[PDB]
């Protein structure tokens, strides 16, 4: 029953640049907190011990600071290997209690996706349902809405999109939406549009194709 | 009806005061591995107090002898590991707890016992089990007891004139001038001890019993040789509550060199310490732990009757086990 | 130099049991305090239990207390999650940490790998796989990218690999979308035209739940 609250929900920085998190619990812990990186589908490791020693091989630039309940981690000179998941620990009282986690999402020079459109296999209209699946790669910042139009009209159902988590090597992300619909919808259709609207385009990007010719 | 003294010969009432034997502290009982032994529970620190471990030339605060090192080789205290651990310097120990205005408040001696009681892991600190720390007034460094035993002696152990030549790990309490700026502390240490504790020998003074609106004498004595105030002191804390009896034990002392050896911070935490089976050899601080001394016809009087009150008697010197060697004074 | 080895874990249904083992190495482990840890799908972690060098006392929080228990051989090297009477929230994966020993900074220094341990009542389907090969209007470039539809499975997760393994630059298997009780899951993968032209570019899916390995090779649209 210490809450631990972790701030922010995440954060965007670019490379050499100064990061924050700070973790404030509700009653005394001492110097018994913990930072913890955790990378994508990774044991988390140890970066700051008792709240600010800094633990075997975690670099200069990791550091912990306490004022009050107030505690706080900062990465100084931004690397490609500081793109994980931060975590608080208290240690000082029982139960062991965890901070929300942050996610460092690292500042890259913006880049356009690259959209495109996939129509049914005959595999999955042998079954009598039709899914359109629209994915769109290697591109930054994260902000980018999808939208799936049939004929020039609105399909705010049937929709399934999920990002993947910035990549490690070249910082990008990439997006996957999914029209899954019946064999019967898709063949009372001609026209089906998948409209990208991202930050580097001004005018949307728009890959679609056309039932009849296949 | 009634005592204009009681006030001020608080801190002489040592089985309130410090409650827990004083040549000999274990007073507590802790669960140290599967094993439950007897941890120094003392309230009051004892000035001038610390282990000579017999045929040795390595002093008790030289840390532990872990691995290869042979167990005499070494001394009871903690490994050097983090010097932000120990032992560590009163200045250290204040940048250590900076963001604590309740300990920042602390003397140098509390603060180290309050540093050495830190060492728990936040689940199991309802356990009852701490490090004794020793602090260092000339120094003003703070030690970690690995070791919570105080007398490893008697029968198996350490028999007069050895055959086991040195290599034997015989160890007693003593006060003397290597120890004269030490102070061992327990968990249980008071924070409010420059209060409630005896520190320096009461100067030009002697201890009395207050009995019917005058402050009369001791009823029963033992009169003992005593060439100083330290000579007195030193009798008075062989005298004192000890929790150990003389010449005691119950483990193998291979199995616990094995332990050191093979480096166990159980095996270590819990060598030569007896049993919580038991509770009878808590002397919960009741003993000959008082002495007056004579030194215009150099005689120590020793009693097991706490003092209530002083007599203005200029010739002598009022002193407790826990009372520190060489520190007087003559204030009345 | 030291390790922590996971194993056990997997799917099991509801008020069901299931134990994780973890087997320590490098390290003089009777020395060393132990606790798990465990972490929900897009969630933080949550201490799960520690327990003594000796094995003398167990600490859980009120999330899985008497229904978790911890256990060691210090004899030979290894610890324990008995996991009894199971729930759907308590679907995550299980660390063991090495916990600390005071007056030593040892404090969660280590983890295990992990291990996936998946609860709930829904039968374990298999995946369909539909195979994601562009429109038939192909205006021919360098570069062509293929995919791979893994319609409706349960449970998480699926492994997706590109020819056997062999295809591993611009692979993106994204996140797996729960919704009507099942996963779906999509696999792009971003090669030359010049080699799906030259190489058959198989796409190999494999569910161990349901113990599945589907190969499908994509092949242009046609008509």
């Amino acid at each position: 029953d210490i809450q631990m609250t972790q701030s922010p929900s995440s954060m965007s920085a670019s490379l050499g640049d100064r990061v924050t998190i700070t973790c404030q619990a509700s009653q005394d812990i001492g110097n018994n907190l913990i930072w913890f990186q955790q990378k994508p589908g990774k044991s988390p490791r140890r970066m700051i011990y008792y709240a600010t020693k800094l633990a075997n091989g975690v670099p200069s630039r990791f550091s912990g600071s306490r004022s009050g309940s107030d505690y706080s981690l900062t990465i100084i000179s931004l690397e490609s290997e500081d793109m994980a998941d931060y975590h608080c620990l208290q240690y000082k009282q029982f139960p062991l209690t965890f901070g929300s986690g942050t996610r460092l999402e690292i500042k890259r020079a913006d880049a356009a996706p690259t959209v495109s459109i996939f129509p049914p296999s005959t595999e999955q209209l042998a079954t009598g349902g039709a899914s359109v699946v629209c994915l769109m790669n290697n591109f930054y910042p994260r902000d980018i809405s999808v939208k799936w139009k049939i004929d020039g009209t609105e399909r705010r159902d049937g929709v399934l999109d999920s990002v993947t988590d910035q990549d490690s090597k070249d910082s990008t992300y990439s997006m996957s939406s999914t029209l899954s619909l019946t064999k019967a919808d898709y063949e009372s259709h001609n026209l089906y549009t998948c409209e990208v609207v991202h930050k580097t385009s001004s005018s949307p990007v728009v890959k679609s194709f056309n039932r009849n010719e296949c | 009806m009634s005592n204009p003294w009681k006030a001020f010969m608080e801190k002489y009432d040592l089985e309130r005061a410090h409650n827990s034997g004083i040549r000999i502290d274990l007073g507590e009982d802790a669960e140290v591995g599967n094993s439950k032994y007897r941890i120094p529970a003392g309230k009051c620190p004892v000035f001038g107090k610390g282990i000579v471990i017999e045929n040795s030339k390595v002093s008790f605060l030289t840390p532990v002898a872990t691995g290869a090192q042979r167990l005499k080789e070494g001394g009871f205290a903690f490994p050097n590991a983090d010097d932000h651990i120990s032992p560590i310097t009163i200045a250290n120990l204040k940048e250590r707890y900076k963001e604590n205005a309740d300990l920042m408040k602390l003397n140098d001696i509390a603060l180290c016992k309050t540093h050495a009681a830190s060492f728990v892991i936040a689940e199991d600190q309802n356990t009852n089990y701490r490090h004794p720390a020793v602090y260092d007034e000339k120094e003003k460094t703070c030690y970690m007891l690995y070791l919570s035993a105080q007398e490893n002696m008697g029968p198996r152990y350490c028999s007069p004139d050895s055959q086991n030549k040195d290599a034997m790990f015989c160890f007693k309490p003593d006060k003397n001038e290597k120890f004269d700026n030490l102070v061992y502390l327990s968990k249980n240490v008071r924070n409010d001890w420059e209060n409630k504790c005896p520190r320096k020998n009461l100067g030009n003074a002697k201890f009395g019993l207050w009995v019917d609106g005058n402050c009369e004498e001791i009823p029963y004595v033992n009169e003992v040789e005593a060439r100083s105030l330290r000579e007195c002191n030193r009798i008075v804390f062989e005298a004192s509550a000890s929790d150990q009896p003389r010449q005691y034990e119950e483990t193998d002392y291979e199995k616990i060199q094995e332990g050191f050896r093979q480096n166990n911070r159980d095996m270590i935490k819990s060598a030569f310490l007896p049993v919580g089976a038991s509770d009878n050899f808590k002397s919960k601080g009741r003993g000959y732990n008082w002495a007056n001394f004579d030194s215009v016809n150099n005689k120590c009087y020793i009693f097991n009757t706490k003092p209530t009150c002083l007599i203005n008697d200029k010739n002598f010197f009022a002193t407790t086990a826990l009372s520190h060697p060489q520190e007087v004074d003559n204030e009345f | 130099e030291v390790q922590l080895v996971e194993s056990g874990g997997g799917l099991v249904q509801p008020g069901r049991s299931l134990k994780l083992s973890c087997a320590a190495s490098g390290f003089t482990f009777s020395n060393y305090y132990m606790a798990w840890v465990r972490q929900a799908p897009k969630k933080g972690l949550e201490w799960v239990a520690t327990i003594t060098t000796s094995g003398s006392r167990s600490y859980y929080p009120d999330s899985v207390k008497g229904r978790f228990t911890i256990s060691r051989d210090n004899s030979e090297s290894s610890l324990y999650l008995q996991m009894n009477s199971l729930e759907s929230e308590d679907t995550a994966t299980y660390y063991c940490a090495r916990r600390g020993y005071g007056g030593y900074s040892e404090d969660f220094d280590y983890w295990g790998q992990g291990v996936m341990v998946t609860v709930s009542s829904a039968e374990t389907t298999a995946p369909s796989v539909y195979p994601l090969a562009p429109g038939t209007a192909l205006k021919s470039n360098s570069m062509v990218t293929l995919g791979c539809l893994v319609k409706g499975y349960f449970p998480e997760p699926v492994t997706v690999t590109w020819n056997s393994g062999a295809l591993s630059s611009g692979v993106h298997t994204f996140p797996a979308v729960l919704q009507s009780g099942l996963y779906t899951l999509t696999s792009s993968v971003t090669v030359p035209s010049s080699t799906w032209s030259s190489q058959a570019v198989t796409c190999n899916v494999a569910h161990p739940a349901s113990s599945t390995k589907v190969d499908k090779k994509i092949v242009p649209r046609e008509c």
